[PDB]
């Protein structure tokens, strides 16, 4: 049997909360756990869950994998009714990107020993940012393999080579000792309808209405706004020559840029106008 | 081992505050109960033990099962002994703390601890070991003190409806200066 | 109980344990050997002046 | 409490009557009940006027209960209007 | 085995923080970037220009520490072990009473000099001619604290560095005000004084420059209270206009 | 002065709360009615809950017997030390029921549950969620002592404000998950418009809600709780006339004033768009 | 637009460019100018440039 | 539109959160420039779009990439200028009356930066272009910033009375960068005053260019 590029490797979103959270928890210095499922395949991983490490006081080593610990958690998980094998480790480099150190590489091999198919995960808290997650997990290549000159790995999927890696990593040895993993997202619909609930503001924020005092002074502020950036535009529309720079325009403009500002004054100043018009006359009618 | 869910249902009527018991009938029976608890969770660290007063103004469930024996040793210490044993009521809310379960796996044992004369009828008493039956329950009972005529019957028969391939046992410990401990250690509810 | 030290090269970095000599074995105004590498200090150089003096 | 909250403006005459107590006696028996914290609100003695911000809320029963159903009632369809125009409005306005 | 397992932290000194978390502060090399701290270091505890660690590696806040020490701070400051009594100190005695009353009466009771209606004595030099021995009298005077005392020659201050003949006299009022209670005492204070500077060398520029950092520092825009300095000086006539004035 | 026992003003749900007690559903829960049950924690700050983390806490109930539940607290205490181990900054703070309506046997888990904590939050939350609002609703027990002298102190459960706010990593984290479908280009009225619709949609249904009720004690089959029938005529009694004459007038001024703000603005729009159209044809001539 | 967004994504992914001022030039595109800090140095030129 | 909303991304991706000292200079054009660093050099990047590019072309303090250098954000000004305002701190309180009655000695100078000061109107109205600056000058020894202290009790400006000898910082040509942050904090502070004491200690006669 030999190691395909077509394996994936699943990470529950659970999982992925888990590791953002706690790594942003440690991100001074670098925090490591255990994913906690079972082998699905020769070529698929499911990860479901994660439980953080008690850290020992070195901020740079990964040596301190209490087990006495792991079996307890274990045990007790097992009577959680979740006895799911411990399928992979995470550890974060924040701002340092993804990629395997010595000492990292070291705790990999003394885990490869007990299962081959280990996955180490890391994860950056930092640079994993709204909207995107860096993320990424890599496992390592036989060094008898790589002295023979053969490829690691035999590709029958393009899967593996989607992801252009980081030079970092080209750096800090991948390809020559190790390789990356392919990562995509299990998703529940349940989890997606209770994530959507998430961002829905209360039905009765729009209700909350603007006190009229308040609002009539921002938009009294907001008039004499437009009547500075008119006067501005109107020097910045005549001013302007045969010959405009648009270069120079971008480095400085009239008011920064008169025009740009106009319309955002009045964008918001209809924005709210007009929900502030909606809200007291629908109040009106239902009430 | 098997994973086993025992409630320790104690009794706190009268009949335990005998001075011909042991020392004390009551510190008998907690000596009992914490050799009980110790026993069962070395058995298996996954066991669960709970606790159950029968008497007083109703049956109250202070520790529900648990395998810290410290907070067991604590509520022993801090018991008021005192009242009427409700076995009936007693028994109910013993089911009601026996499905106190986290591992879903394990199994129900009921202990229970006769010190007081029962004045419940026979059919009722049937009727309750009948819904243990079940719900598949497993019950001990533990008659002790001095055996007025008609209790022994009456645990007899609520054994025999709980009776279940030989799962439910009950033990008579006659009136001695014999500690309860010694009596309940060559019993079946150590050995399983 | 803390280390404080300055590099050759207008660089000063600390650490929180000493190294392989215990403060008691240092003292204020040293010059010692501290790892390139791990900006670790190693060891601690005896003494020189400089040539002109010797 | 006979009264809706949009007529809380009642004459002082009324309440003499009603009361069968002098003018000076119903506004004194007037400023106490609203001194006390039992009541808030107004009085204008220019047409002898008591606008009370004075509403309670309790003892009722089933003939109040269903009067409260035909208010309900009511204020369905005025919300069941609203909503018929918004969605009759809509048509010609999301289209485009 | 695991002691040198870790990595030291690059110390900086911040500028100011400009977002909740963003801070912007300059390592001890140079260029300064902005970043953030530990979710538990008591963000407030970090002060406008407080002195931490970094995460060199990653350069992120860590752990803060006092100010700085200036090693040859320490080495000017415990030093002297003088242990010289009045006994026999000598030829001087009207002068040692004045020069009780010069600095030690200042920090016995101050408010004497205040119900007097002036200041307590600001800083007094000793004059003498060469061989007088004045440098026997501060080592006397060592004598009233032994630990609240500051002793430097004015000479050993110098040095060829870009600009650090400044830093020490930094240094030196930094670890002063440190300490309220405290005297300062500079020997061979006529070197770093002199006349002023007619563009003869390099250094008379940079020397001037510190004789100035010292007299800003003295009386400028600050008061050093509770805390006096005593120079001495053999020749008072290569004395700089200015470190005569009542002020310095 | 009784009242030592800070009063729970309001509690913050986090999404990985919800994320962690939705896969305990699924997975303990998915084919049967069974509800699913836990143990909250966090830190509680001036009266607000930060429910930061929760773990599953195997449930059963039994389809018969609903006074019978089986919840044990071996593996709950070896969690607490075990958690707290990880992360010592939380502690327990409530106990959370997964389904649509409560159960006479909260009390009981309750009563049993503040033994760990002396204010502990019981919050519901529905994991199939069909209204238009928030799926999680906050309670705390209260002793009320009912003036009725038969009835001993009974505890009852109280509402208390839930929020849901997700910390920069979780907010980061639910973007990435929701990039698929949630939409941040809305102009800010179409929300409010929605908004106040769905508001329009919750009164008017609750109205016929009350109304049903009103018919139902008509009938004689509900009575109801004295206090939430005051409540209800309350908000009858705090009705302001919409038929007030200086009132109207003020409705007319305001709305002159900020349609004529609004004329302002869509003249300016007016300046603006012609200008630049002008530029295009200058741009597209040349 | 969006396309163009996505690739100064990795435009600021790519090291800067130093600045430079031409001292001497040589021929055949052969170029000796002041480095800020450092100094000059011998290259050559671009493929567009006059 | 859905994807052009990850146009955040790229925001997201820039900002990152290591951002470095920097310096803005000039830009060849939009989405290119050449900068002014920390590091002593200078280097030429793009630009981060997602940003206010009209924001301050003369100078200002933005960020750049570890590796790429490259302006990422742009943060408030941040200086060793130390807190000019510091209110009781850096308060004279010295009676306007200082060491003698120079009733025109020094006083009427005084009043006419006043008058450049709060009376703006009148000193543009007439257009008599009140003078730029006040550098004293006097015999060693007449309180030599007494009467400049005073003018900081008096005044309703910020001060920056710094020392005409801290301007020499260790780090090399760091000294010039701090004296154009002086002017830069004194603009954008408020409509104060500052004051360089010492001026010959950095305004020197001759030079020695080696």
């Amino acid at each position: 049997p030999t190691l395909d590029t077509s394996e994936q490797v699943y990470i529950s979103s659970l999982a992925l909360l888990k590791m953002l959270k706690h790594g942003r928890a440690g991100v001074p210095m670098e925090v490591m756990g255990l994913m906690l499922g079972e082998f699905v395949d020769e070529y698929t991983v499911k990860v479901v869950d994660v439980f953080a490490m008690p850290q020992s006081g070195t901020g740079v080593s990964v040596e301190a994998v209490d087990p006495v610990f792991q079996t307890n958690m274990l045990d007790m998980l097992k009577q959680i009714g979740r006895p799911e094998m411990v399928v992979g480790w995470y550890h974060s480099h924040p701002g340092f990107g993804c990629w395997l150190s010595g000492v990292d590489i070291n705790t990999q091999q003394s885990f490869e020993a007990l299962n081959q198919r280990a996955v180490a995960v890391v994860v950056d808290p930092i640079q994993s940012v709204k909207g995107k997650v860096v993320m990424d997990a890599f496992r390592l290549i036989n060094p008898q393999t790589m002295m023979l000159g053969q490829e690691p790995r035999q590709t029958t999927s393009n899967l593996g080579h989607l992801n252009k890696p980081s030079i970092q990593a080209l750096i800090h040895g991948l390809n020559r000792h190790y390789y990356s993993i392919a990562i995509n997202y299990r998703k529940n619909e349940l989890e997606e309808k209770m994530l959507l609930n998430l961002h829905k503001k209360k039905w009765n924020d729009g209700l909350t209405l603007k006190k009229f005092d308040v609002h009539s002074k921002t938009n009294e502020q907001t008039v004499q706004e437009m009547l500075g950036l008119a006067i501005k535009y109107n020097k910045a529309v005549q001013e302007e020559d045969e010959l405009t720079p648009e270069k120079l325009v971008i480095a400085k403009v009239g008011r920064q840029d008169a025009k740009k500002h106009l319309e955002e004054h009045v964008s918001n100043l209809m924005s709210s106008n007009i929900i502030q018009t909606l809200g007291t006359m629908l109040d009106t009618v239902i009430f | 081992m098997v994973l086993e869910a025992t409630m320790i249902c104690i009794d706190n009527s009268e009949w335990m505050r005998n001075g011909d018991y042991s020392p004390n009938r009551f510190q008998a029976l907690s000596d009992a109960v914490n050799l009980i608890c110790g026993a069962k969770t070395q058995s298996n660290p996954e066991n669960t033990v709970g606790i159950l007063t029968m008497a007083g103004k109703g049956v109250r469930v202070l520790v529900t099962p648990t395998s810290d024996l410290g907070k067991i040793l604590a509520c022993m210490h801090g018991l008021d002994i005192g009242g009427e044993m409700n076995l009936a009521a007693g028994i109910q809310v013993a089911q009601l703390a026996l499905k106190h379960r986290q591992n879903k796996k394990q199994q129900q044992r009921i202990i229970v601890f006769a010190g007081s004369p029962v004045n419940y009828d026979k059919k009722v008493l049937e009727m309750i070991g009948r819904k243990l039956k079940k719900n598949s329950v497993a019950l001990d009972v533990v008659d002790f003190g001095e055996d007025e005529e008609g209790k022994s019957e009456k645990l007899e028969a609520l054994v025999a409806a709980v009776n279940n391939n030989e799962t439910s046992h009950i033990v008579h410990v006659p009136p001695g200066g014999i500690a309860l401990s010694d009596v309940l250690i060559s019993t079946p509810i150590f050995t399983g | 109980k803390c280390v404080v030290l300055k590099t050759s090269t207008r660089q000063t970095i600390f650490l929180p344990v000493v190294g392989l000599v215990d403060p008691d074995k240092l003292k204020p105004g040293d010059l010692v050997g501290v790892n390139k590498d791990s900006y670790l200090i190693l060891d601690t150089l005896p003494s020189e002046y400089d040539s002109r003096v010797k | 409490f006979n009264r809706p909250a949009e007529d809380r403006t009642i004459p002082l005459k009324v309440i003499a009557e009603r009361t069968r107590l002098s003018i000076e006696d119903v506004e004194y028996l007037l400023m106490k009940s609203l001194s006390v914290h039992l009541i808030e609100g107004i009085i204008d003695q220019m047409e002898g006027t008591v606008h009370v911000s004075w509403v309670q809320p309790r003892v009722l029963g089933i003939p109040q209960i269903t009067s409260l159903r035909d208010r309900l009632d009511s204020w369905l369809g005025k919300v069941n209007t609203a909503l018929l125009s918004v969605e009759a409005e809509t048509p010609d306005l999301v289209a485009s | 085995l695991k002691s040198l397992q870790s990595v030291g932290q690059i110390i900086g000194e911040v500028l100011r923080p400009l977002d909740d978390e963003r801070l912007i502060v300059k390592a001890s090399s140079g260029p300064r970037y902005v970043v953030g701290c530990r979710s538990k270091v008591d963000k407030e505890k970090l002060t406008s220009g407080t002195r931490v660690v970094l995460d060199m590696t990653t350069l992120t806040i860590m752990r803060a520490l006092p100010r700085e020490v200036d090693p040859v701070v320490y080495n000017m400051l415990h030093e002297d072990p003088g242990n010289i009594s009045y006994s026999a100190v000598g030829g001087l005695s009207d002068q040692i009473r004045e020069l009780r009353e010069s600095i030690e009466l200042p920090l016995m009771n101050p408010e004497l000099f205040i119900r007097v209606g002036i200041k307590p004595p600001k800083g007094v030099l000793l004059y003498g001619p060469p061989g007088t021995g004045k440098t026997l009298l501060a080592r006397a005077i060592a004598s009233n604290i032994d630990a609240n005392f500051l002793k430097v020659v004015s000479s050993a201050i110098i040095d060829k560095y870009i600009g650090e003949s400044a830093r020490l006299i930094r240094e030196m009022f930094n670890y002063a005000r440190e300490h309220q209670p405290c005297i300062i005492f500079m020997d061979e204070i006529d070197a770093i004084g002199g006349r002023r500077f007619s563009e003869g060398t390099s250094a008379d520029r940079e020397i001037q420059r510190t004789l100035m950092e010292l007299l800003n520092q003295l009386d400028g825009f600050d008061q050093l209270g509770k805390v006096k300095m005593i120079m001495a000086t053999n020749r008072p006539d290569v004395l700089d206009p200015a470190l005569l004035r009542p002020g310095r | 002065q009784i009242f030592s026992s800070k009063s729970i003003e309001k509690v913050v749900v986090h999404p990985l709360v919800l994320l962690s007690i939705v896969d305990h559903y699924n997975r303990v829960a998915r084919d049967t009615k069974k509800r699913v049950i836990g143990v909250l924690l966090g830190s509680t700050f001036k009266g607000t809950v930060d429910v930061t983390n929760s773990y599953a806490v195997p449930f059963e109930e039994d389809d018969k017997d609903s006074s019978i539940w089986f919840l044990d607290h071996n593996y709950h205490e070896s969690m607490f030390s075990m958690f707290r181990r990880i992360n010592a900054k939380e502690h327990v703070v409530g106990w959370y029921s997964t389904g649509p309506k409560l159960r006479e046997n909260d009390l009981d888990v309750h009563r049993l549950f503040s033994d760990y904590v002396p204010n502990p939050v019981l919050v519901i939350i529905d994991v199939q969620p069909e209204e238009l609002g928030i799926p999680t609703k906050a309670y705390y027990a209260v002793e009320e002592v009912k003036e009725n002298a038969t009835q001993k102190s009974q505890k009852v459960f109280v509402h208390v404000p839930s929020e849901i706010a997700a910390h920069e990593v979780e907010e980061i984290g639910v973007e990435h998950l929701l990039r698929d479908v949630k939409d941040t280009t809305i102009s800010t009225l179409a929300t409010e418009v929605t908004g106040k619709l769905g508001a329009l949609k919750g009164l008017d249904a609750r109205l016929r809600e009350i109304r049903s009720y009103l018919e139902l004690v008509i009938q004689e089959k509900l009575p109801l709780n004295h206090e939430i029938l005051y409540h209800l005529q309350d908000v009858f009694n705090l009705l302001p006339n919409l038929s007030v004459l200086e009132l109207v007038k003020a409705f007319a001024v305001k709305t002159n004033d900020m349609m004529l703000v609004i004329y302002l603005s869509s003249l300016i729009r007016s300046v603006i768009a012609l200008h630049n159209l002008i530029n295009n044809k200058m741009l597209n001539k040349e | 637009h969006v396309r163009a967004l996505k690739e100064e994504l990795q435009l600021l992914q790519e090291p800067g460019s130093y600045v430079g001022e031409v001292v001497k030039v040589m021929g055949k595109s052969k170029v000796l100018v002041k480095v800020h800090p450092e100094g000059k140095y011998v290259v050559d030129i671009d493929k567009n440039i006059d | 539109k859905r994807e052009h909303l990850r146009a955040q991304e790229e925001v997201k991706r820039i900002q990152s959160v290591p951002l470095v000292i920097g310096q803005f200079m000039e830009m060849v054009d939009q989405n290119n420039g050449i900068v002014g660093s920390t590091t002593g050099s200078n280097y030429y990047v793009r630009i981060l779009s997602t940003i206010n590019r009209e924001l301050l072309k003369p100078s200002a303090s933005v960020a750049l990439h570890r590796h790429s250098n490259a302006l990422v954000d742009v943060l408030p000004p941040e200086a060793d200028s130390s807190i000019s305002l510091l209110s009781q701190s850096e308060k004279p309180d010295v009676s306007y009356n200082d060491i003698g009655g120079c009733d025109i000695q020094k006083q009427e100078i005084r009043e006419a930066v006043e008058l450049p000061l709060t009376h703006h109107d009148l000193y543009k109205q007439i257009g008599i272009d009140p003078p730029r600056g006040v550098l004293l000058y006097g015999p060693p020894g007449t309180g030599k910033t007494m009467l400049a202290k005073a003018v900081a009790n008096h005044t309703t400006a910020a001060f920056i009375r710094v020392v005409g000898s801290e301007f020499v910082q260790k780090y090399l040509g760091e000294g010039p960068r701090m004296v154009r942050d002086v002017f830069r904090l004194a603009k954008e502070n408020a409509p104060a005053i500052i004051f360089i004491d010492e001026v010959d200690a950095i305004a020197t006669a001759r030079f020695d260019a080696q």
